[PDB]
RNA sequence: CCCGCAGAAGAAGCACCGGCUAACUCCGUGCCAGCAGCCGCGGUAAUACGGAGGGUGCAAGCGUUAAUCGGAAUUACUGGGCGUAAAGCGCACGCAGGCGGUUUGUUAAGUCAGAUGUGAAAUCCCCGGGCUCAACCUGGGAACUGCAUCUGAUACUGGCAA
RNA sequence: GUAAACGAUGUCGACUUGGAGGUUGUGCGCGUGGCUUCCGGAGCUAACGCGUUAAGUCGACCGCCUGGGGAGUACGGCCGCAAGGUUAAAACUCAAAUGAAUUGACGGGGGCCCGCAGUCGUCAGCUCGUGUUGUGAAAUGUUGGGUUAAGUCCCGCAACGAGCGCAACAUGACGUCAA
């Protein structure tokens, strides 16, 4: 572009609306298949925030404890293997238990100290 | 904010002598200096660029048990002033008071001479004190009954007493007289890593 | 002559009978004084690969006017993709540079020395662009002798 | 059209150094000649010469010194489309003073140098190395 | 160190010492060498083999992993 | 802040260890359970999942998430492109606008030089000083790249005249 | 009012080795203009290629691009009798999409040959060293003119040699099918 030009003209998250987290309440817990090449059964929830946009959330871990009207903690973090999930909940805040029997990463799944 | 672990692993995983025992035996009758610490120790495999920049910037740290914050803040420092940032940073070091207490020979490691914490004539309990060029180093009296400090000078005497210092029996003290060149010091670390691995 | 390898890569061409990987090694050899040459080998193994690189390493290198392990002035490189820029810096710097033009720097023996690499940095390329920045490196007194001036006057 | 002629004199001379011209000829002019007198002083040149009256003619020798070209660059700063000026303090260095700049200083035509030594700023002609 | 039996053997034994199967391979390299099974315990048993001279043809290692078998020829003259 | 008392006594965790990236083994599981920043890992010998042993990195913190700049020359003024990767209007005429061959004179708008005024203090930076050190506090300087005015220069650009 | 409206190459000006044509003027076989086609040098280019009709070296001004999709779509405006054109987004979704070139394989592509037309197959192949070419994957050698049952042999050739096969004295090359 030529100066004359330039001088005539110049040169994943939303629903956390820029917070570190978010309360919501789900409205749906299920489980999702993966797409290619992966198989599982992820656990997913429908989850209406308290800023009233509705998002699918990861419950991450070894078993969780998650009901309809259940309130957790969302954080950001997209799930490779399920389009259009880009959140995780955070375990063992609110409502949302510590995963049961972890001894490594403890804090990453909201498991007091044995 | 202190290292408290077993110390001659630093040395092995270096693969080098870092001063860090007293000396009442030989460093190969105490452990393996040839061989890296754990259970895959007499593996070596290559390191990488970056794990031999690292391990440069360790060595120079785990000598003198300065924790990774601190150290930083001494490469902000040597960058800043005038001159060679690498000489800066060694010269830095050097300065540090809690090196002299050892380096005099009061504590048998460091470690125990920081259990042990006067300049111009006055107390300084601080490990990371900058000691100038014509500043008077000493002891104290009231722990001049003390065996540690007795046995630490014998250890002491039998190295070889640094060269830009002046330390004395008795009274227990030693002028910082100048600030060292970097050919006063050791032509093994390479400072350029440590310059290298902060400026990434 | 110091000597460091830059890269190895596993390379494949494919056969009736399937693929057949080979492995390629990029190599520069200097004395640390203003002379350097890089050499690219390929075999069927690794160790073999480097070495047919650095014995061309060694048949192919370039004279470089440095002073005082840096250079003369801010010179501009590029072959391919590859652009790089090289500036002269002051004693302590150290080589601010990525790792293929570090490792053709260090042995050409540029202590200091401010790099960036701009376009592709594949590893071969770069390397050719950074010889090529050097190898057109003038001094003062070649400037000078083209000129018909003393050094003083320039 | 034309509308920068000395770009087109830096221009002639780079493609003259490239092709291994003795000479290179275009029409003249004062601002030309001026920054002739430049490039022969510093030794980029040999020699030029003025030939004509009503059409006068710049004839540039140029310079070889081992096969290679003694002009290794030469590029236009100021232009027609962006005119470039400098202040004696922000004079540029031309490949860390071995090269040259042309500046037009309300003192004539001269070199960064001499510019830097006259306590002048101006426009920026062009680099030579 | 020549005998083709005794260089069998010296391949064989040092599998089973944790000798890597190419330096066993090229110090017993007219001669042909081939090494085929789970080779540094590879889950994809291979066949690799190394040659020098000429082998004019038409002119048991009990690993860890399991049986690796080696093979030499050894073109030692005509006749 | 100092002196005295008692006794190692009252005081170490967090993340990570497939590559990128510093750090590897065994056991459990068997495309499941699960991991994942990106590529990917898991279908019976998994350094990638979970535990353990060992190790690496940080340390009264350590991780995670959010957010900004960087790397990104990936909006390119410095500093990029457009035959085929994204990119030349289907072609032309043409107002505004941008640009303008060559000589002399003049002007002094741009430009350049100097001076003066201003550009709060703090902050940043430099040399010092003070708290045992540090953070922090603080003396003087430098800087504030700017703006205005006045006095000059006249090569180049512009205006005017020929 | 749109086309692969294409040279997929904006307009104007200057400069920078050559060769062979076409077409159309003009001066004395030899010049000198205009337009145009093919090859190629430096240089440029990711490569393919471009190469004085530049994609080279520069200057002036304009138009346009900013991952693949969603989409040249929606909404709004303007234009149109209509068909529609023109201007022109977003949410959302993926970690690619893409260009050129390389080795194979494949073609209801071409040429030239062969066979009663464990395995492929006793098919005549398969490779390496060094040199050279290419930024590189790679290439060359091994292709080509002949000839042979045969990469058999001869002759040429940026290749020069060598190995495993062929042959010679049943013999199954490197490999393929997780057979
Ligand atoms: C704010 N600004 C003026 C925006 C703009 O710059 C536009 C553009 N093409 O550049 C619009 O189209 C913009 O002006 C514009 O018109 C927008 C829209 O029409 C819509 C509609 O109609 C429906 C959903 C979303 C949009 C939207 C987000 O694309 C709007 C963006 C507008
Ligand atoms: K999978
Ligand atoms: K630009
Ligand atoms: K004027
Ligand atoms: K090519
Ligand atoms: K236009
Ligand atoms: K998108
Ligand atoms: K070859
Ligand atoms: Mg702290
Ligand atoms: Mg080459
Ligand atoms: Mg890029
Ligand atoms: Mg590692
Ligand atoms: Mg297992
Ligand atoms: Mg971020
Ligand atoms: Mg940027
Ligand atoms: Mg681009
Ligand atoms: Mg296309
Ligand atoms: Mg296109
Ligand atoms: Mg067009
Ligand atoms: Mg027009
Ligand atoms: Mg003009
Ligand atoms: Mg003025
Ligand atoms: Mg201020
Ligand atoms: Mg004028
Ligand atoms: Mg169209
Ligand atoms: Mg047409
Ligand atoms: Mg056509
Ligand atoms: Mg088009
Ligand atoms: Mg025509
Ligand atoms: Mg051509
Ligand atoms: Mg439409
Ligand atoms: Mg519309
Ligand atoms: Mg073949
Ligand atoms: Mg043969
Ligand atoms: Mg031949
Ligand atoms: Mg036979």
């Amino acid at each position: 572009a030529t100066v004359n030009q330039l001088v005539r003209k110049p040169r994943n998250v939303p629903a956390l609306e820029a917070c570190p987290q978010k309360r919501g309440v789900c409205t749906r817990v299920y489980t999702t298949t993966p797409k290619k090449p992966n198989s599982a059964l992820r656990k997913v929830c429908r989850v209406r925030l308290t800023n009233g946009f509705e998002v699918t959330s990861y419950i991450g871990g070894e078993g969780h404890n998650l009901q309809e009207h259940s309130v957790i903690l969302i954080r950001g973090g997209r799930v490779k293997d399920l389009p259009g999930v880009r959140y995780h909940t955070v375990r063992g805040a609110l409502d949302c238990s510590g995963v049961k029997d972890r001894k490594q990463a403890r804090s990453k799944y909201g498991v007091k100290r044995p | 904010a202190r290292y408290l672990g077993p110390k001659l692993k630093l040395s092995r995983r270096e693969g080098t002598d870092l001063f860090l025992k007293s000396g009442v035996r030989a460093i190969d009758t105490k452990c393996k200096i040839e061989q890296a610490p754990g259970q895959h120790g007499a593996r070596k495999p290559r390191l990488s660029d970056y794990g031999v920049q690292l391990r440069e910037k360790q060595k120079v740290r785990r000598i003198y048990g300065v924790l990774e914050r601190q150290f930083r803040n001494y490469y902000k420092e040597a960058a800043r002033l005038k001159g060679n940032t690498g000489e800066n940073l060694l010269a830095l070091l050097e300065g540090r008071l809690d090196n002299v207490v050892y380096r005099m020979g009061f504590g048998a490691t460091r470690a125990e001479a920081r259990q042990l914490v006067m300049v111009n004539g006055r107390v300084v309990n601080i490990a990371s004190y900058q000691v100038s060029p014509n500043d008077v180093v000493s002891i104290r009296e009231k722990a001049k009954k003390q065996s540690r400090v007795k046995a630490a000078l014998e250890l002491a005497e039998q190295r070889e007493k640094p060269t830009w210092l002046e330390v004395d029996a008795g009274k227990m003290e030693g002028t910082f007289k100048r600030k060292p060149e970097r050919s006063d010091l050791s032509a093994d670390i390479n400072e350029h890593l440590i310059v290298e691995l902060y400026s990434k | 002559l110091q000597e460091k390898l830059i890269a190895v890569n596993r390379v494949s061409k494919t056969v009736k009978g399937g693929r057949i990987f080979s492995f390629t090694a990029l190599t520069v050899v200097g004395d640390g004084n203003g002379r350097v040459g890089f050499g690219y080998g390929k075999a069927r193994e690794v160790p073999a690969a480097i070495q047919k690189a650095m014995e061309k390493a060694r048949r192919n290198m370039i004279n470089v006017a440095l002073n005082n392990g840096t250079l003369q002035h801010p010179v501009k490189g590029v072959h391919t993709g590859s652009r790089v820029f090289m500036q002269p810096a002051s004693e302590g710097t150290g080589i601010i540079a990525g790792g293929a033009m570090r490792a053709v720097l260090e042995v050409a023996g540029v202590h200091n020395v401010l790099a960036k690499a701009y376009g592709s940095t594949n590893p071969i390329n770069v390397v050719r662009a950074t010889i090529d920045g050097l190898e057109n490196m003038n001094s003062p007194e070649m400037v000078a002798a083209k000129r018909g001036k003393s050094v003083e006057e320039i | 059209s034309m509308q920068d002629p000395i770009a087109d004199m830096l221009t002639r001379i780079r493609n003259g150094q490239a092709a291994n011209k003795a000479a290179v000829t275009m029409p003249s002019s004062k601002l030309k000649v001026a920054i002739a007198n430049v490039l022969k002083e510093e030794g980029f040149i040999e020699d030029f010469k003025v030939e004509g009256d009503t059409k006068p003619e710049l004839e540039l020798t140029l310079k070889y010194f081992q096969g290679k070209a003694v002009v290794e660059s030469i590029q236009r700063v100021s232009r027609p489309g962006l005119r470039i000026y400098k202040r004696k303090d922000e004079l540029p260095k031309v490949m860390a003073g071995l090269g040259i700049a042309v500046v037009s200083t309300s003192k004539g035509v001269m070199t960064d140098r001499a510019a830097r030594q006259a306590g002048l700023g101006g426009e920026i002609i062009c680099y030579v190395a | 160190e020549l005998d083709a039996k005794l260089v069998a053997d010296s391949i064989t034994s040092q599998l089973e010492r944790r000798v890597m199967f190419r330096r066993a391979m090229k110090r017993a390299v007219g001669i042909k060498v081939e090494v085929s099974g789970r080779l540094g315990g590879a889950e994809i048993a291979r066949t690799e083999w190394y040659r020098e001279g000429r082998v004019p043809l038409h002119t048991e290692a009990h690993t860890t992993y399991g049986v690796i078998g080696v093979k030499v020829w050894i073109f030692k003259g005509e006749i």
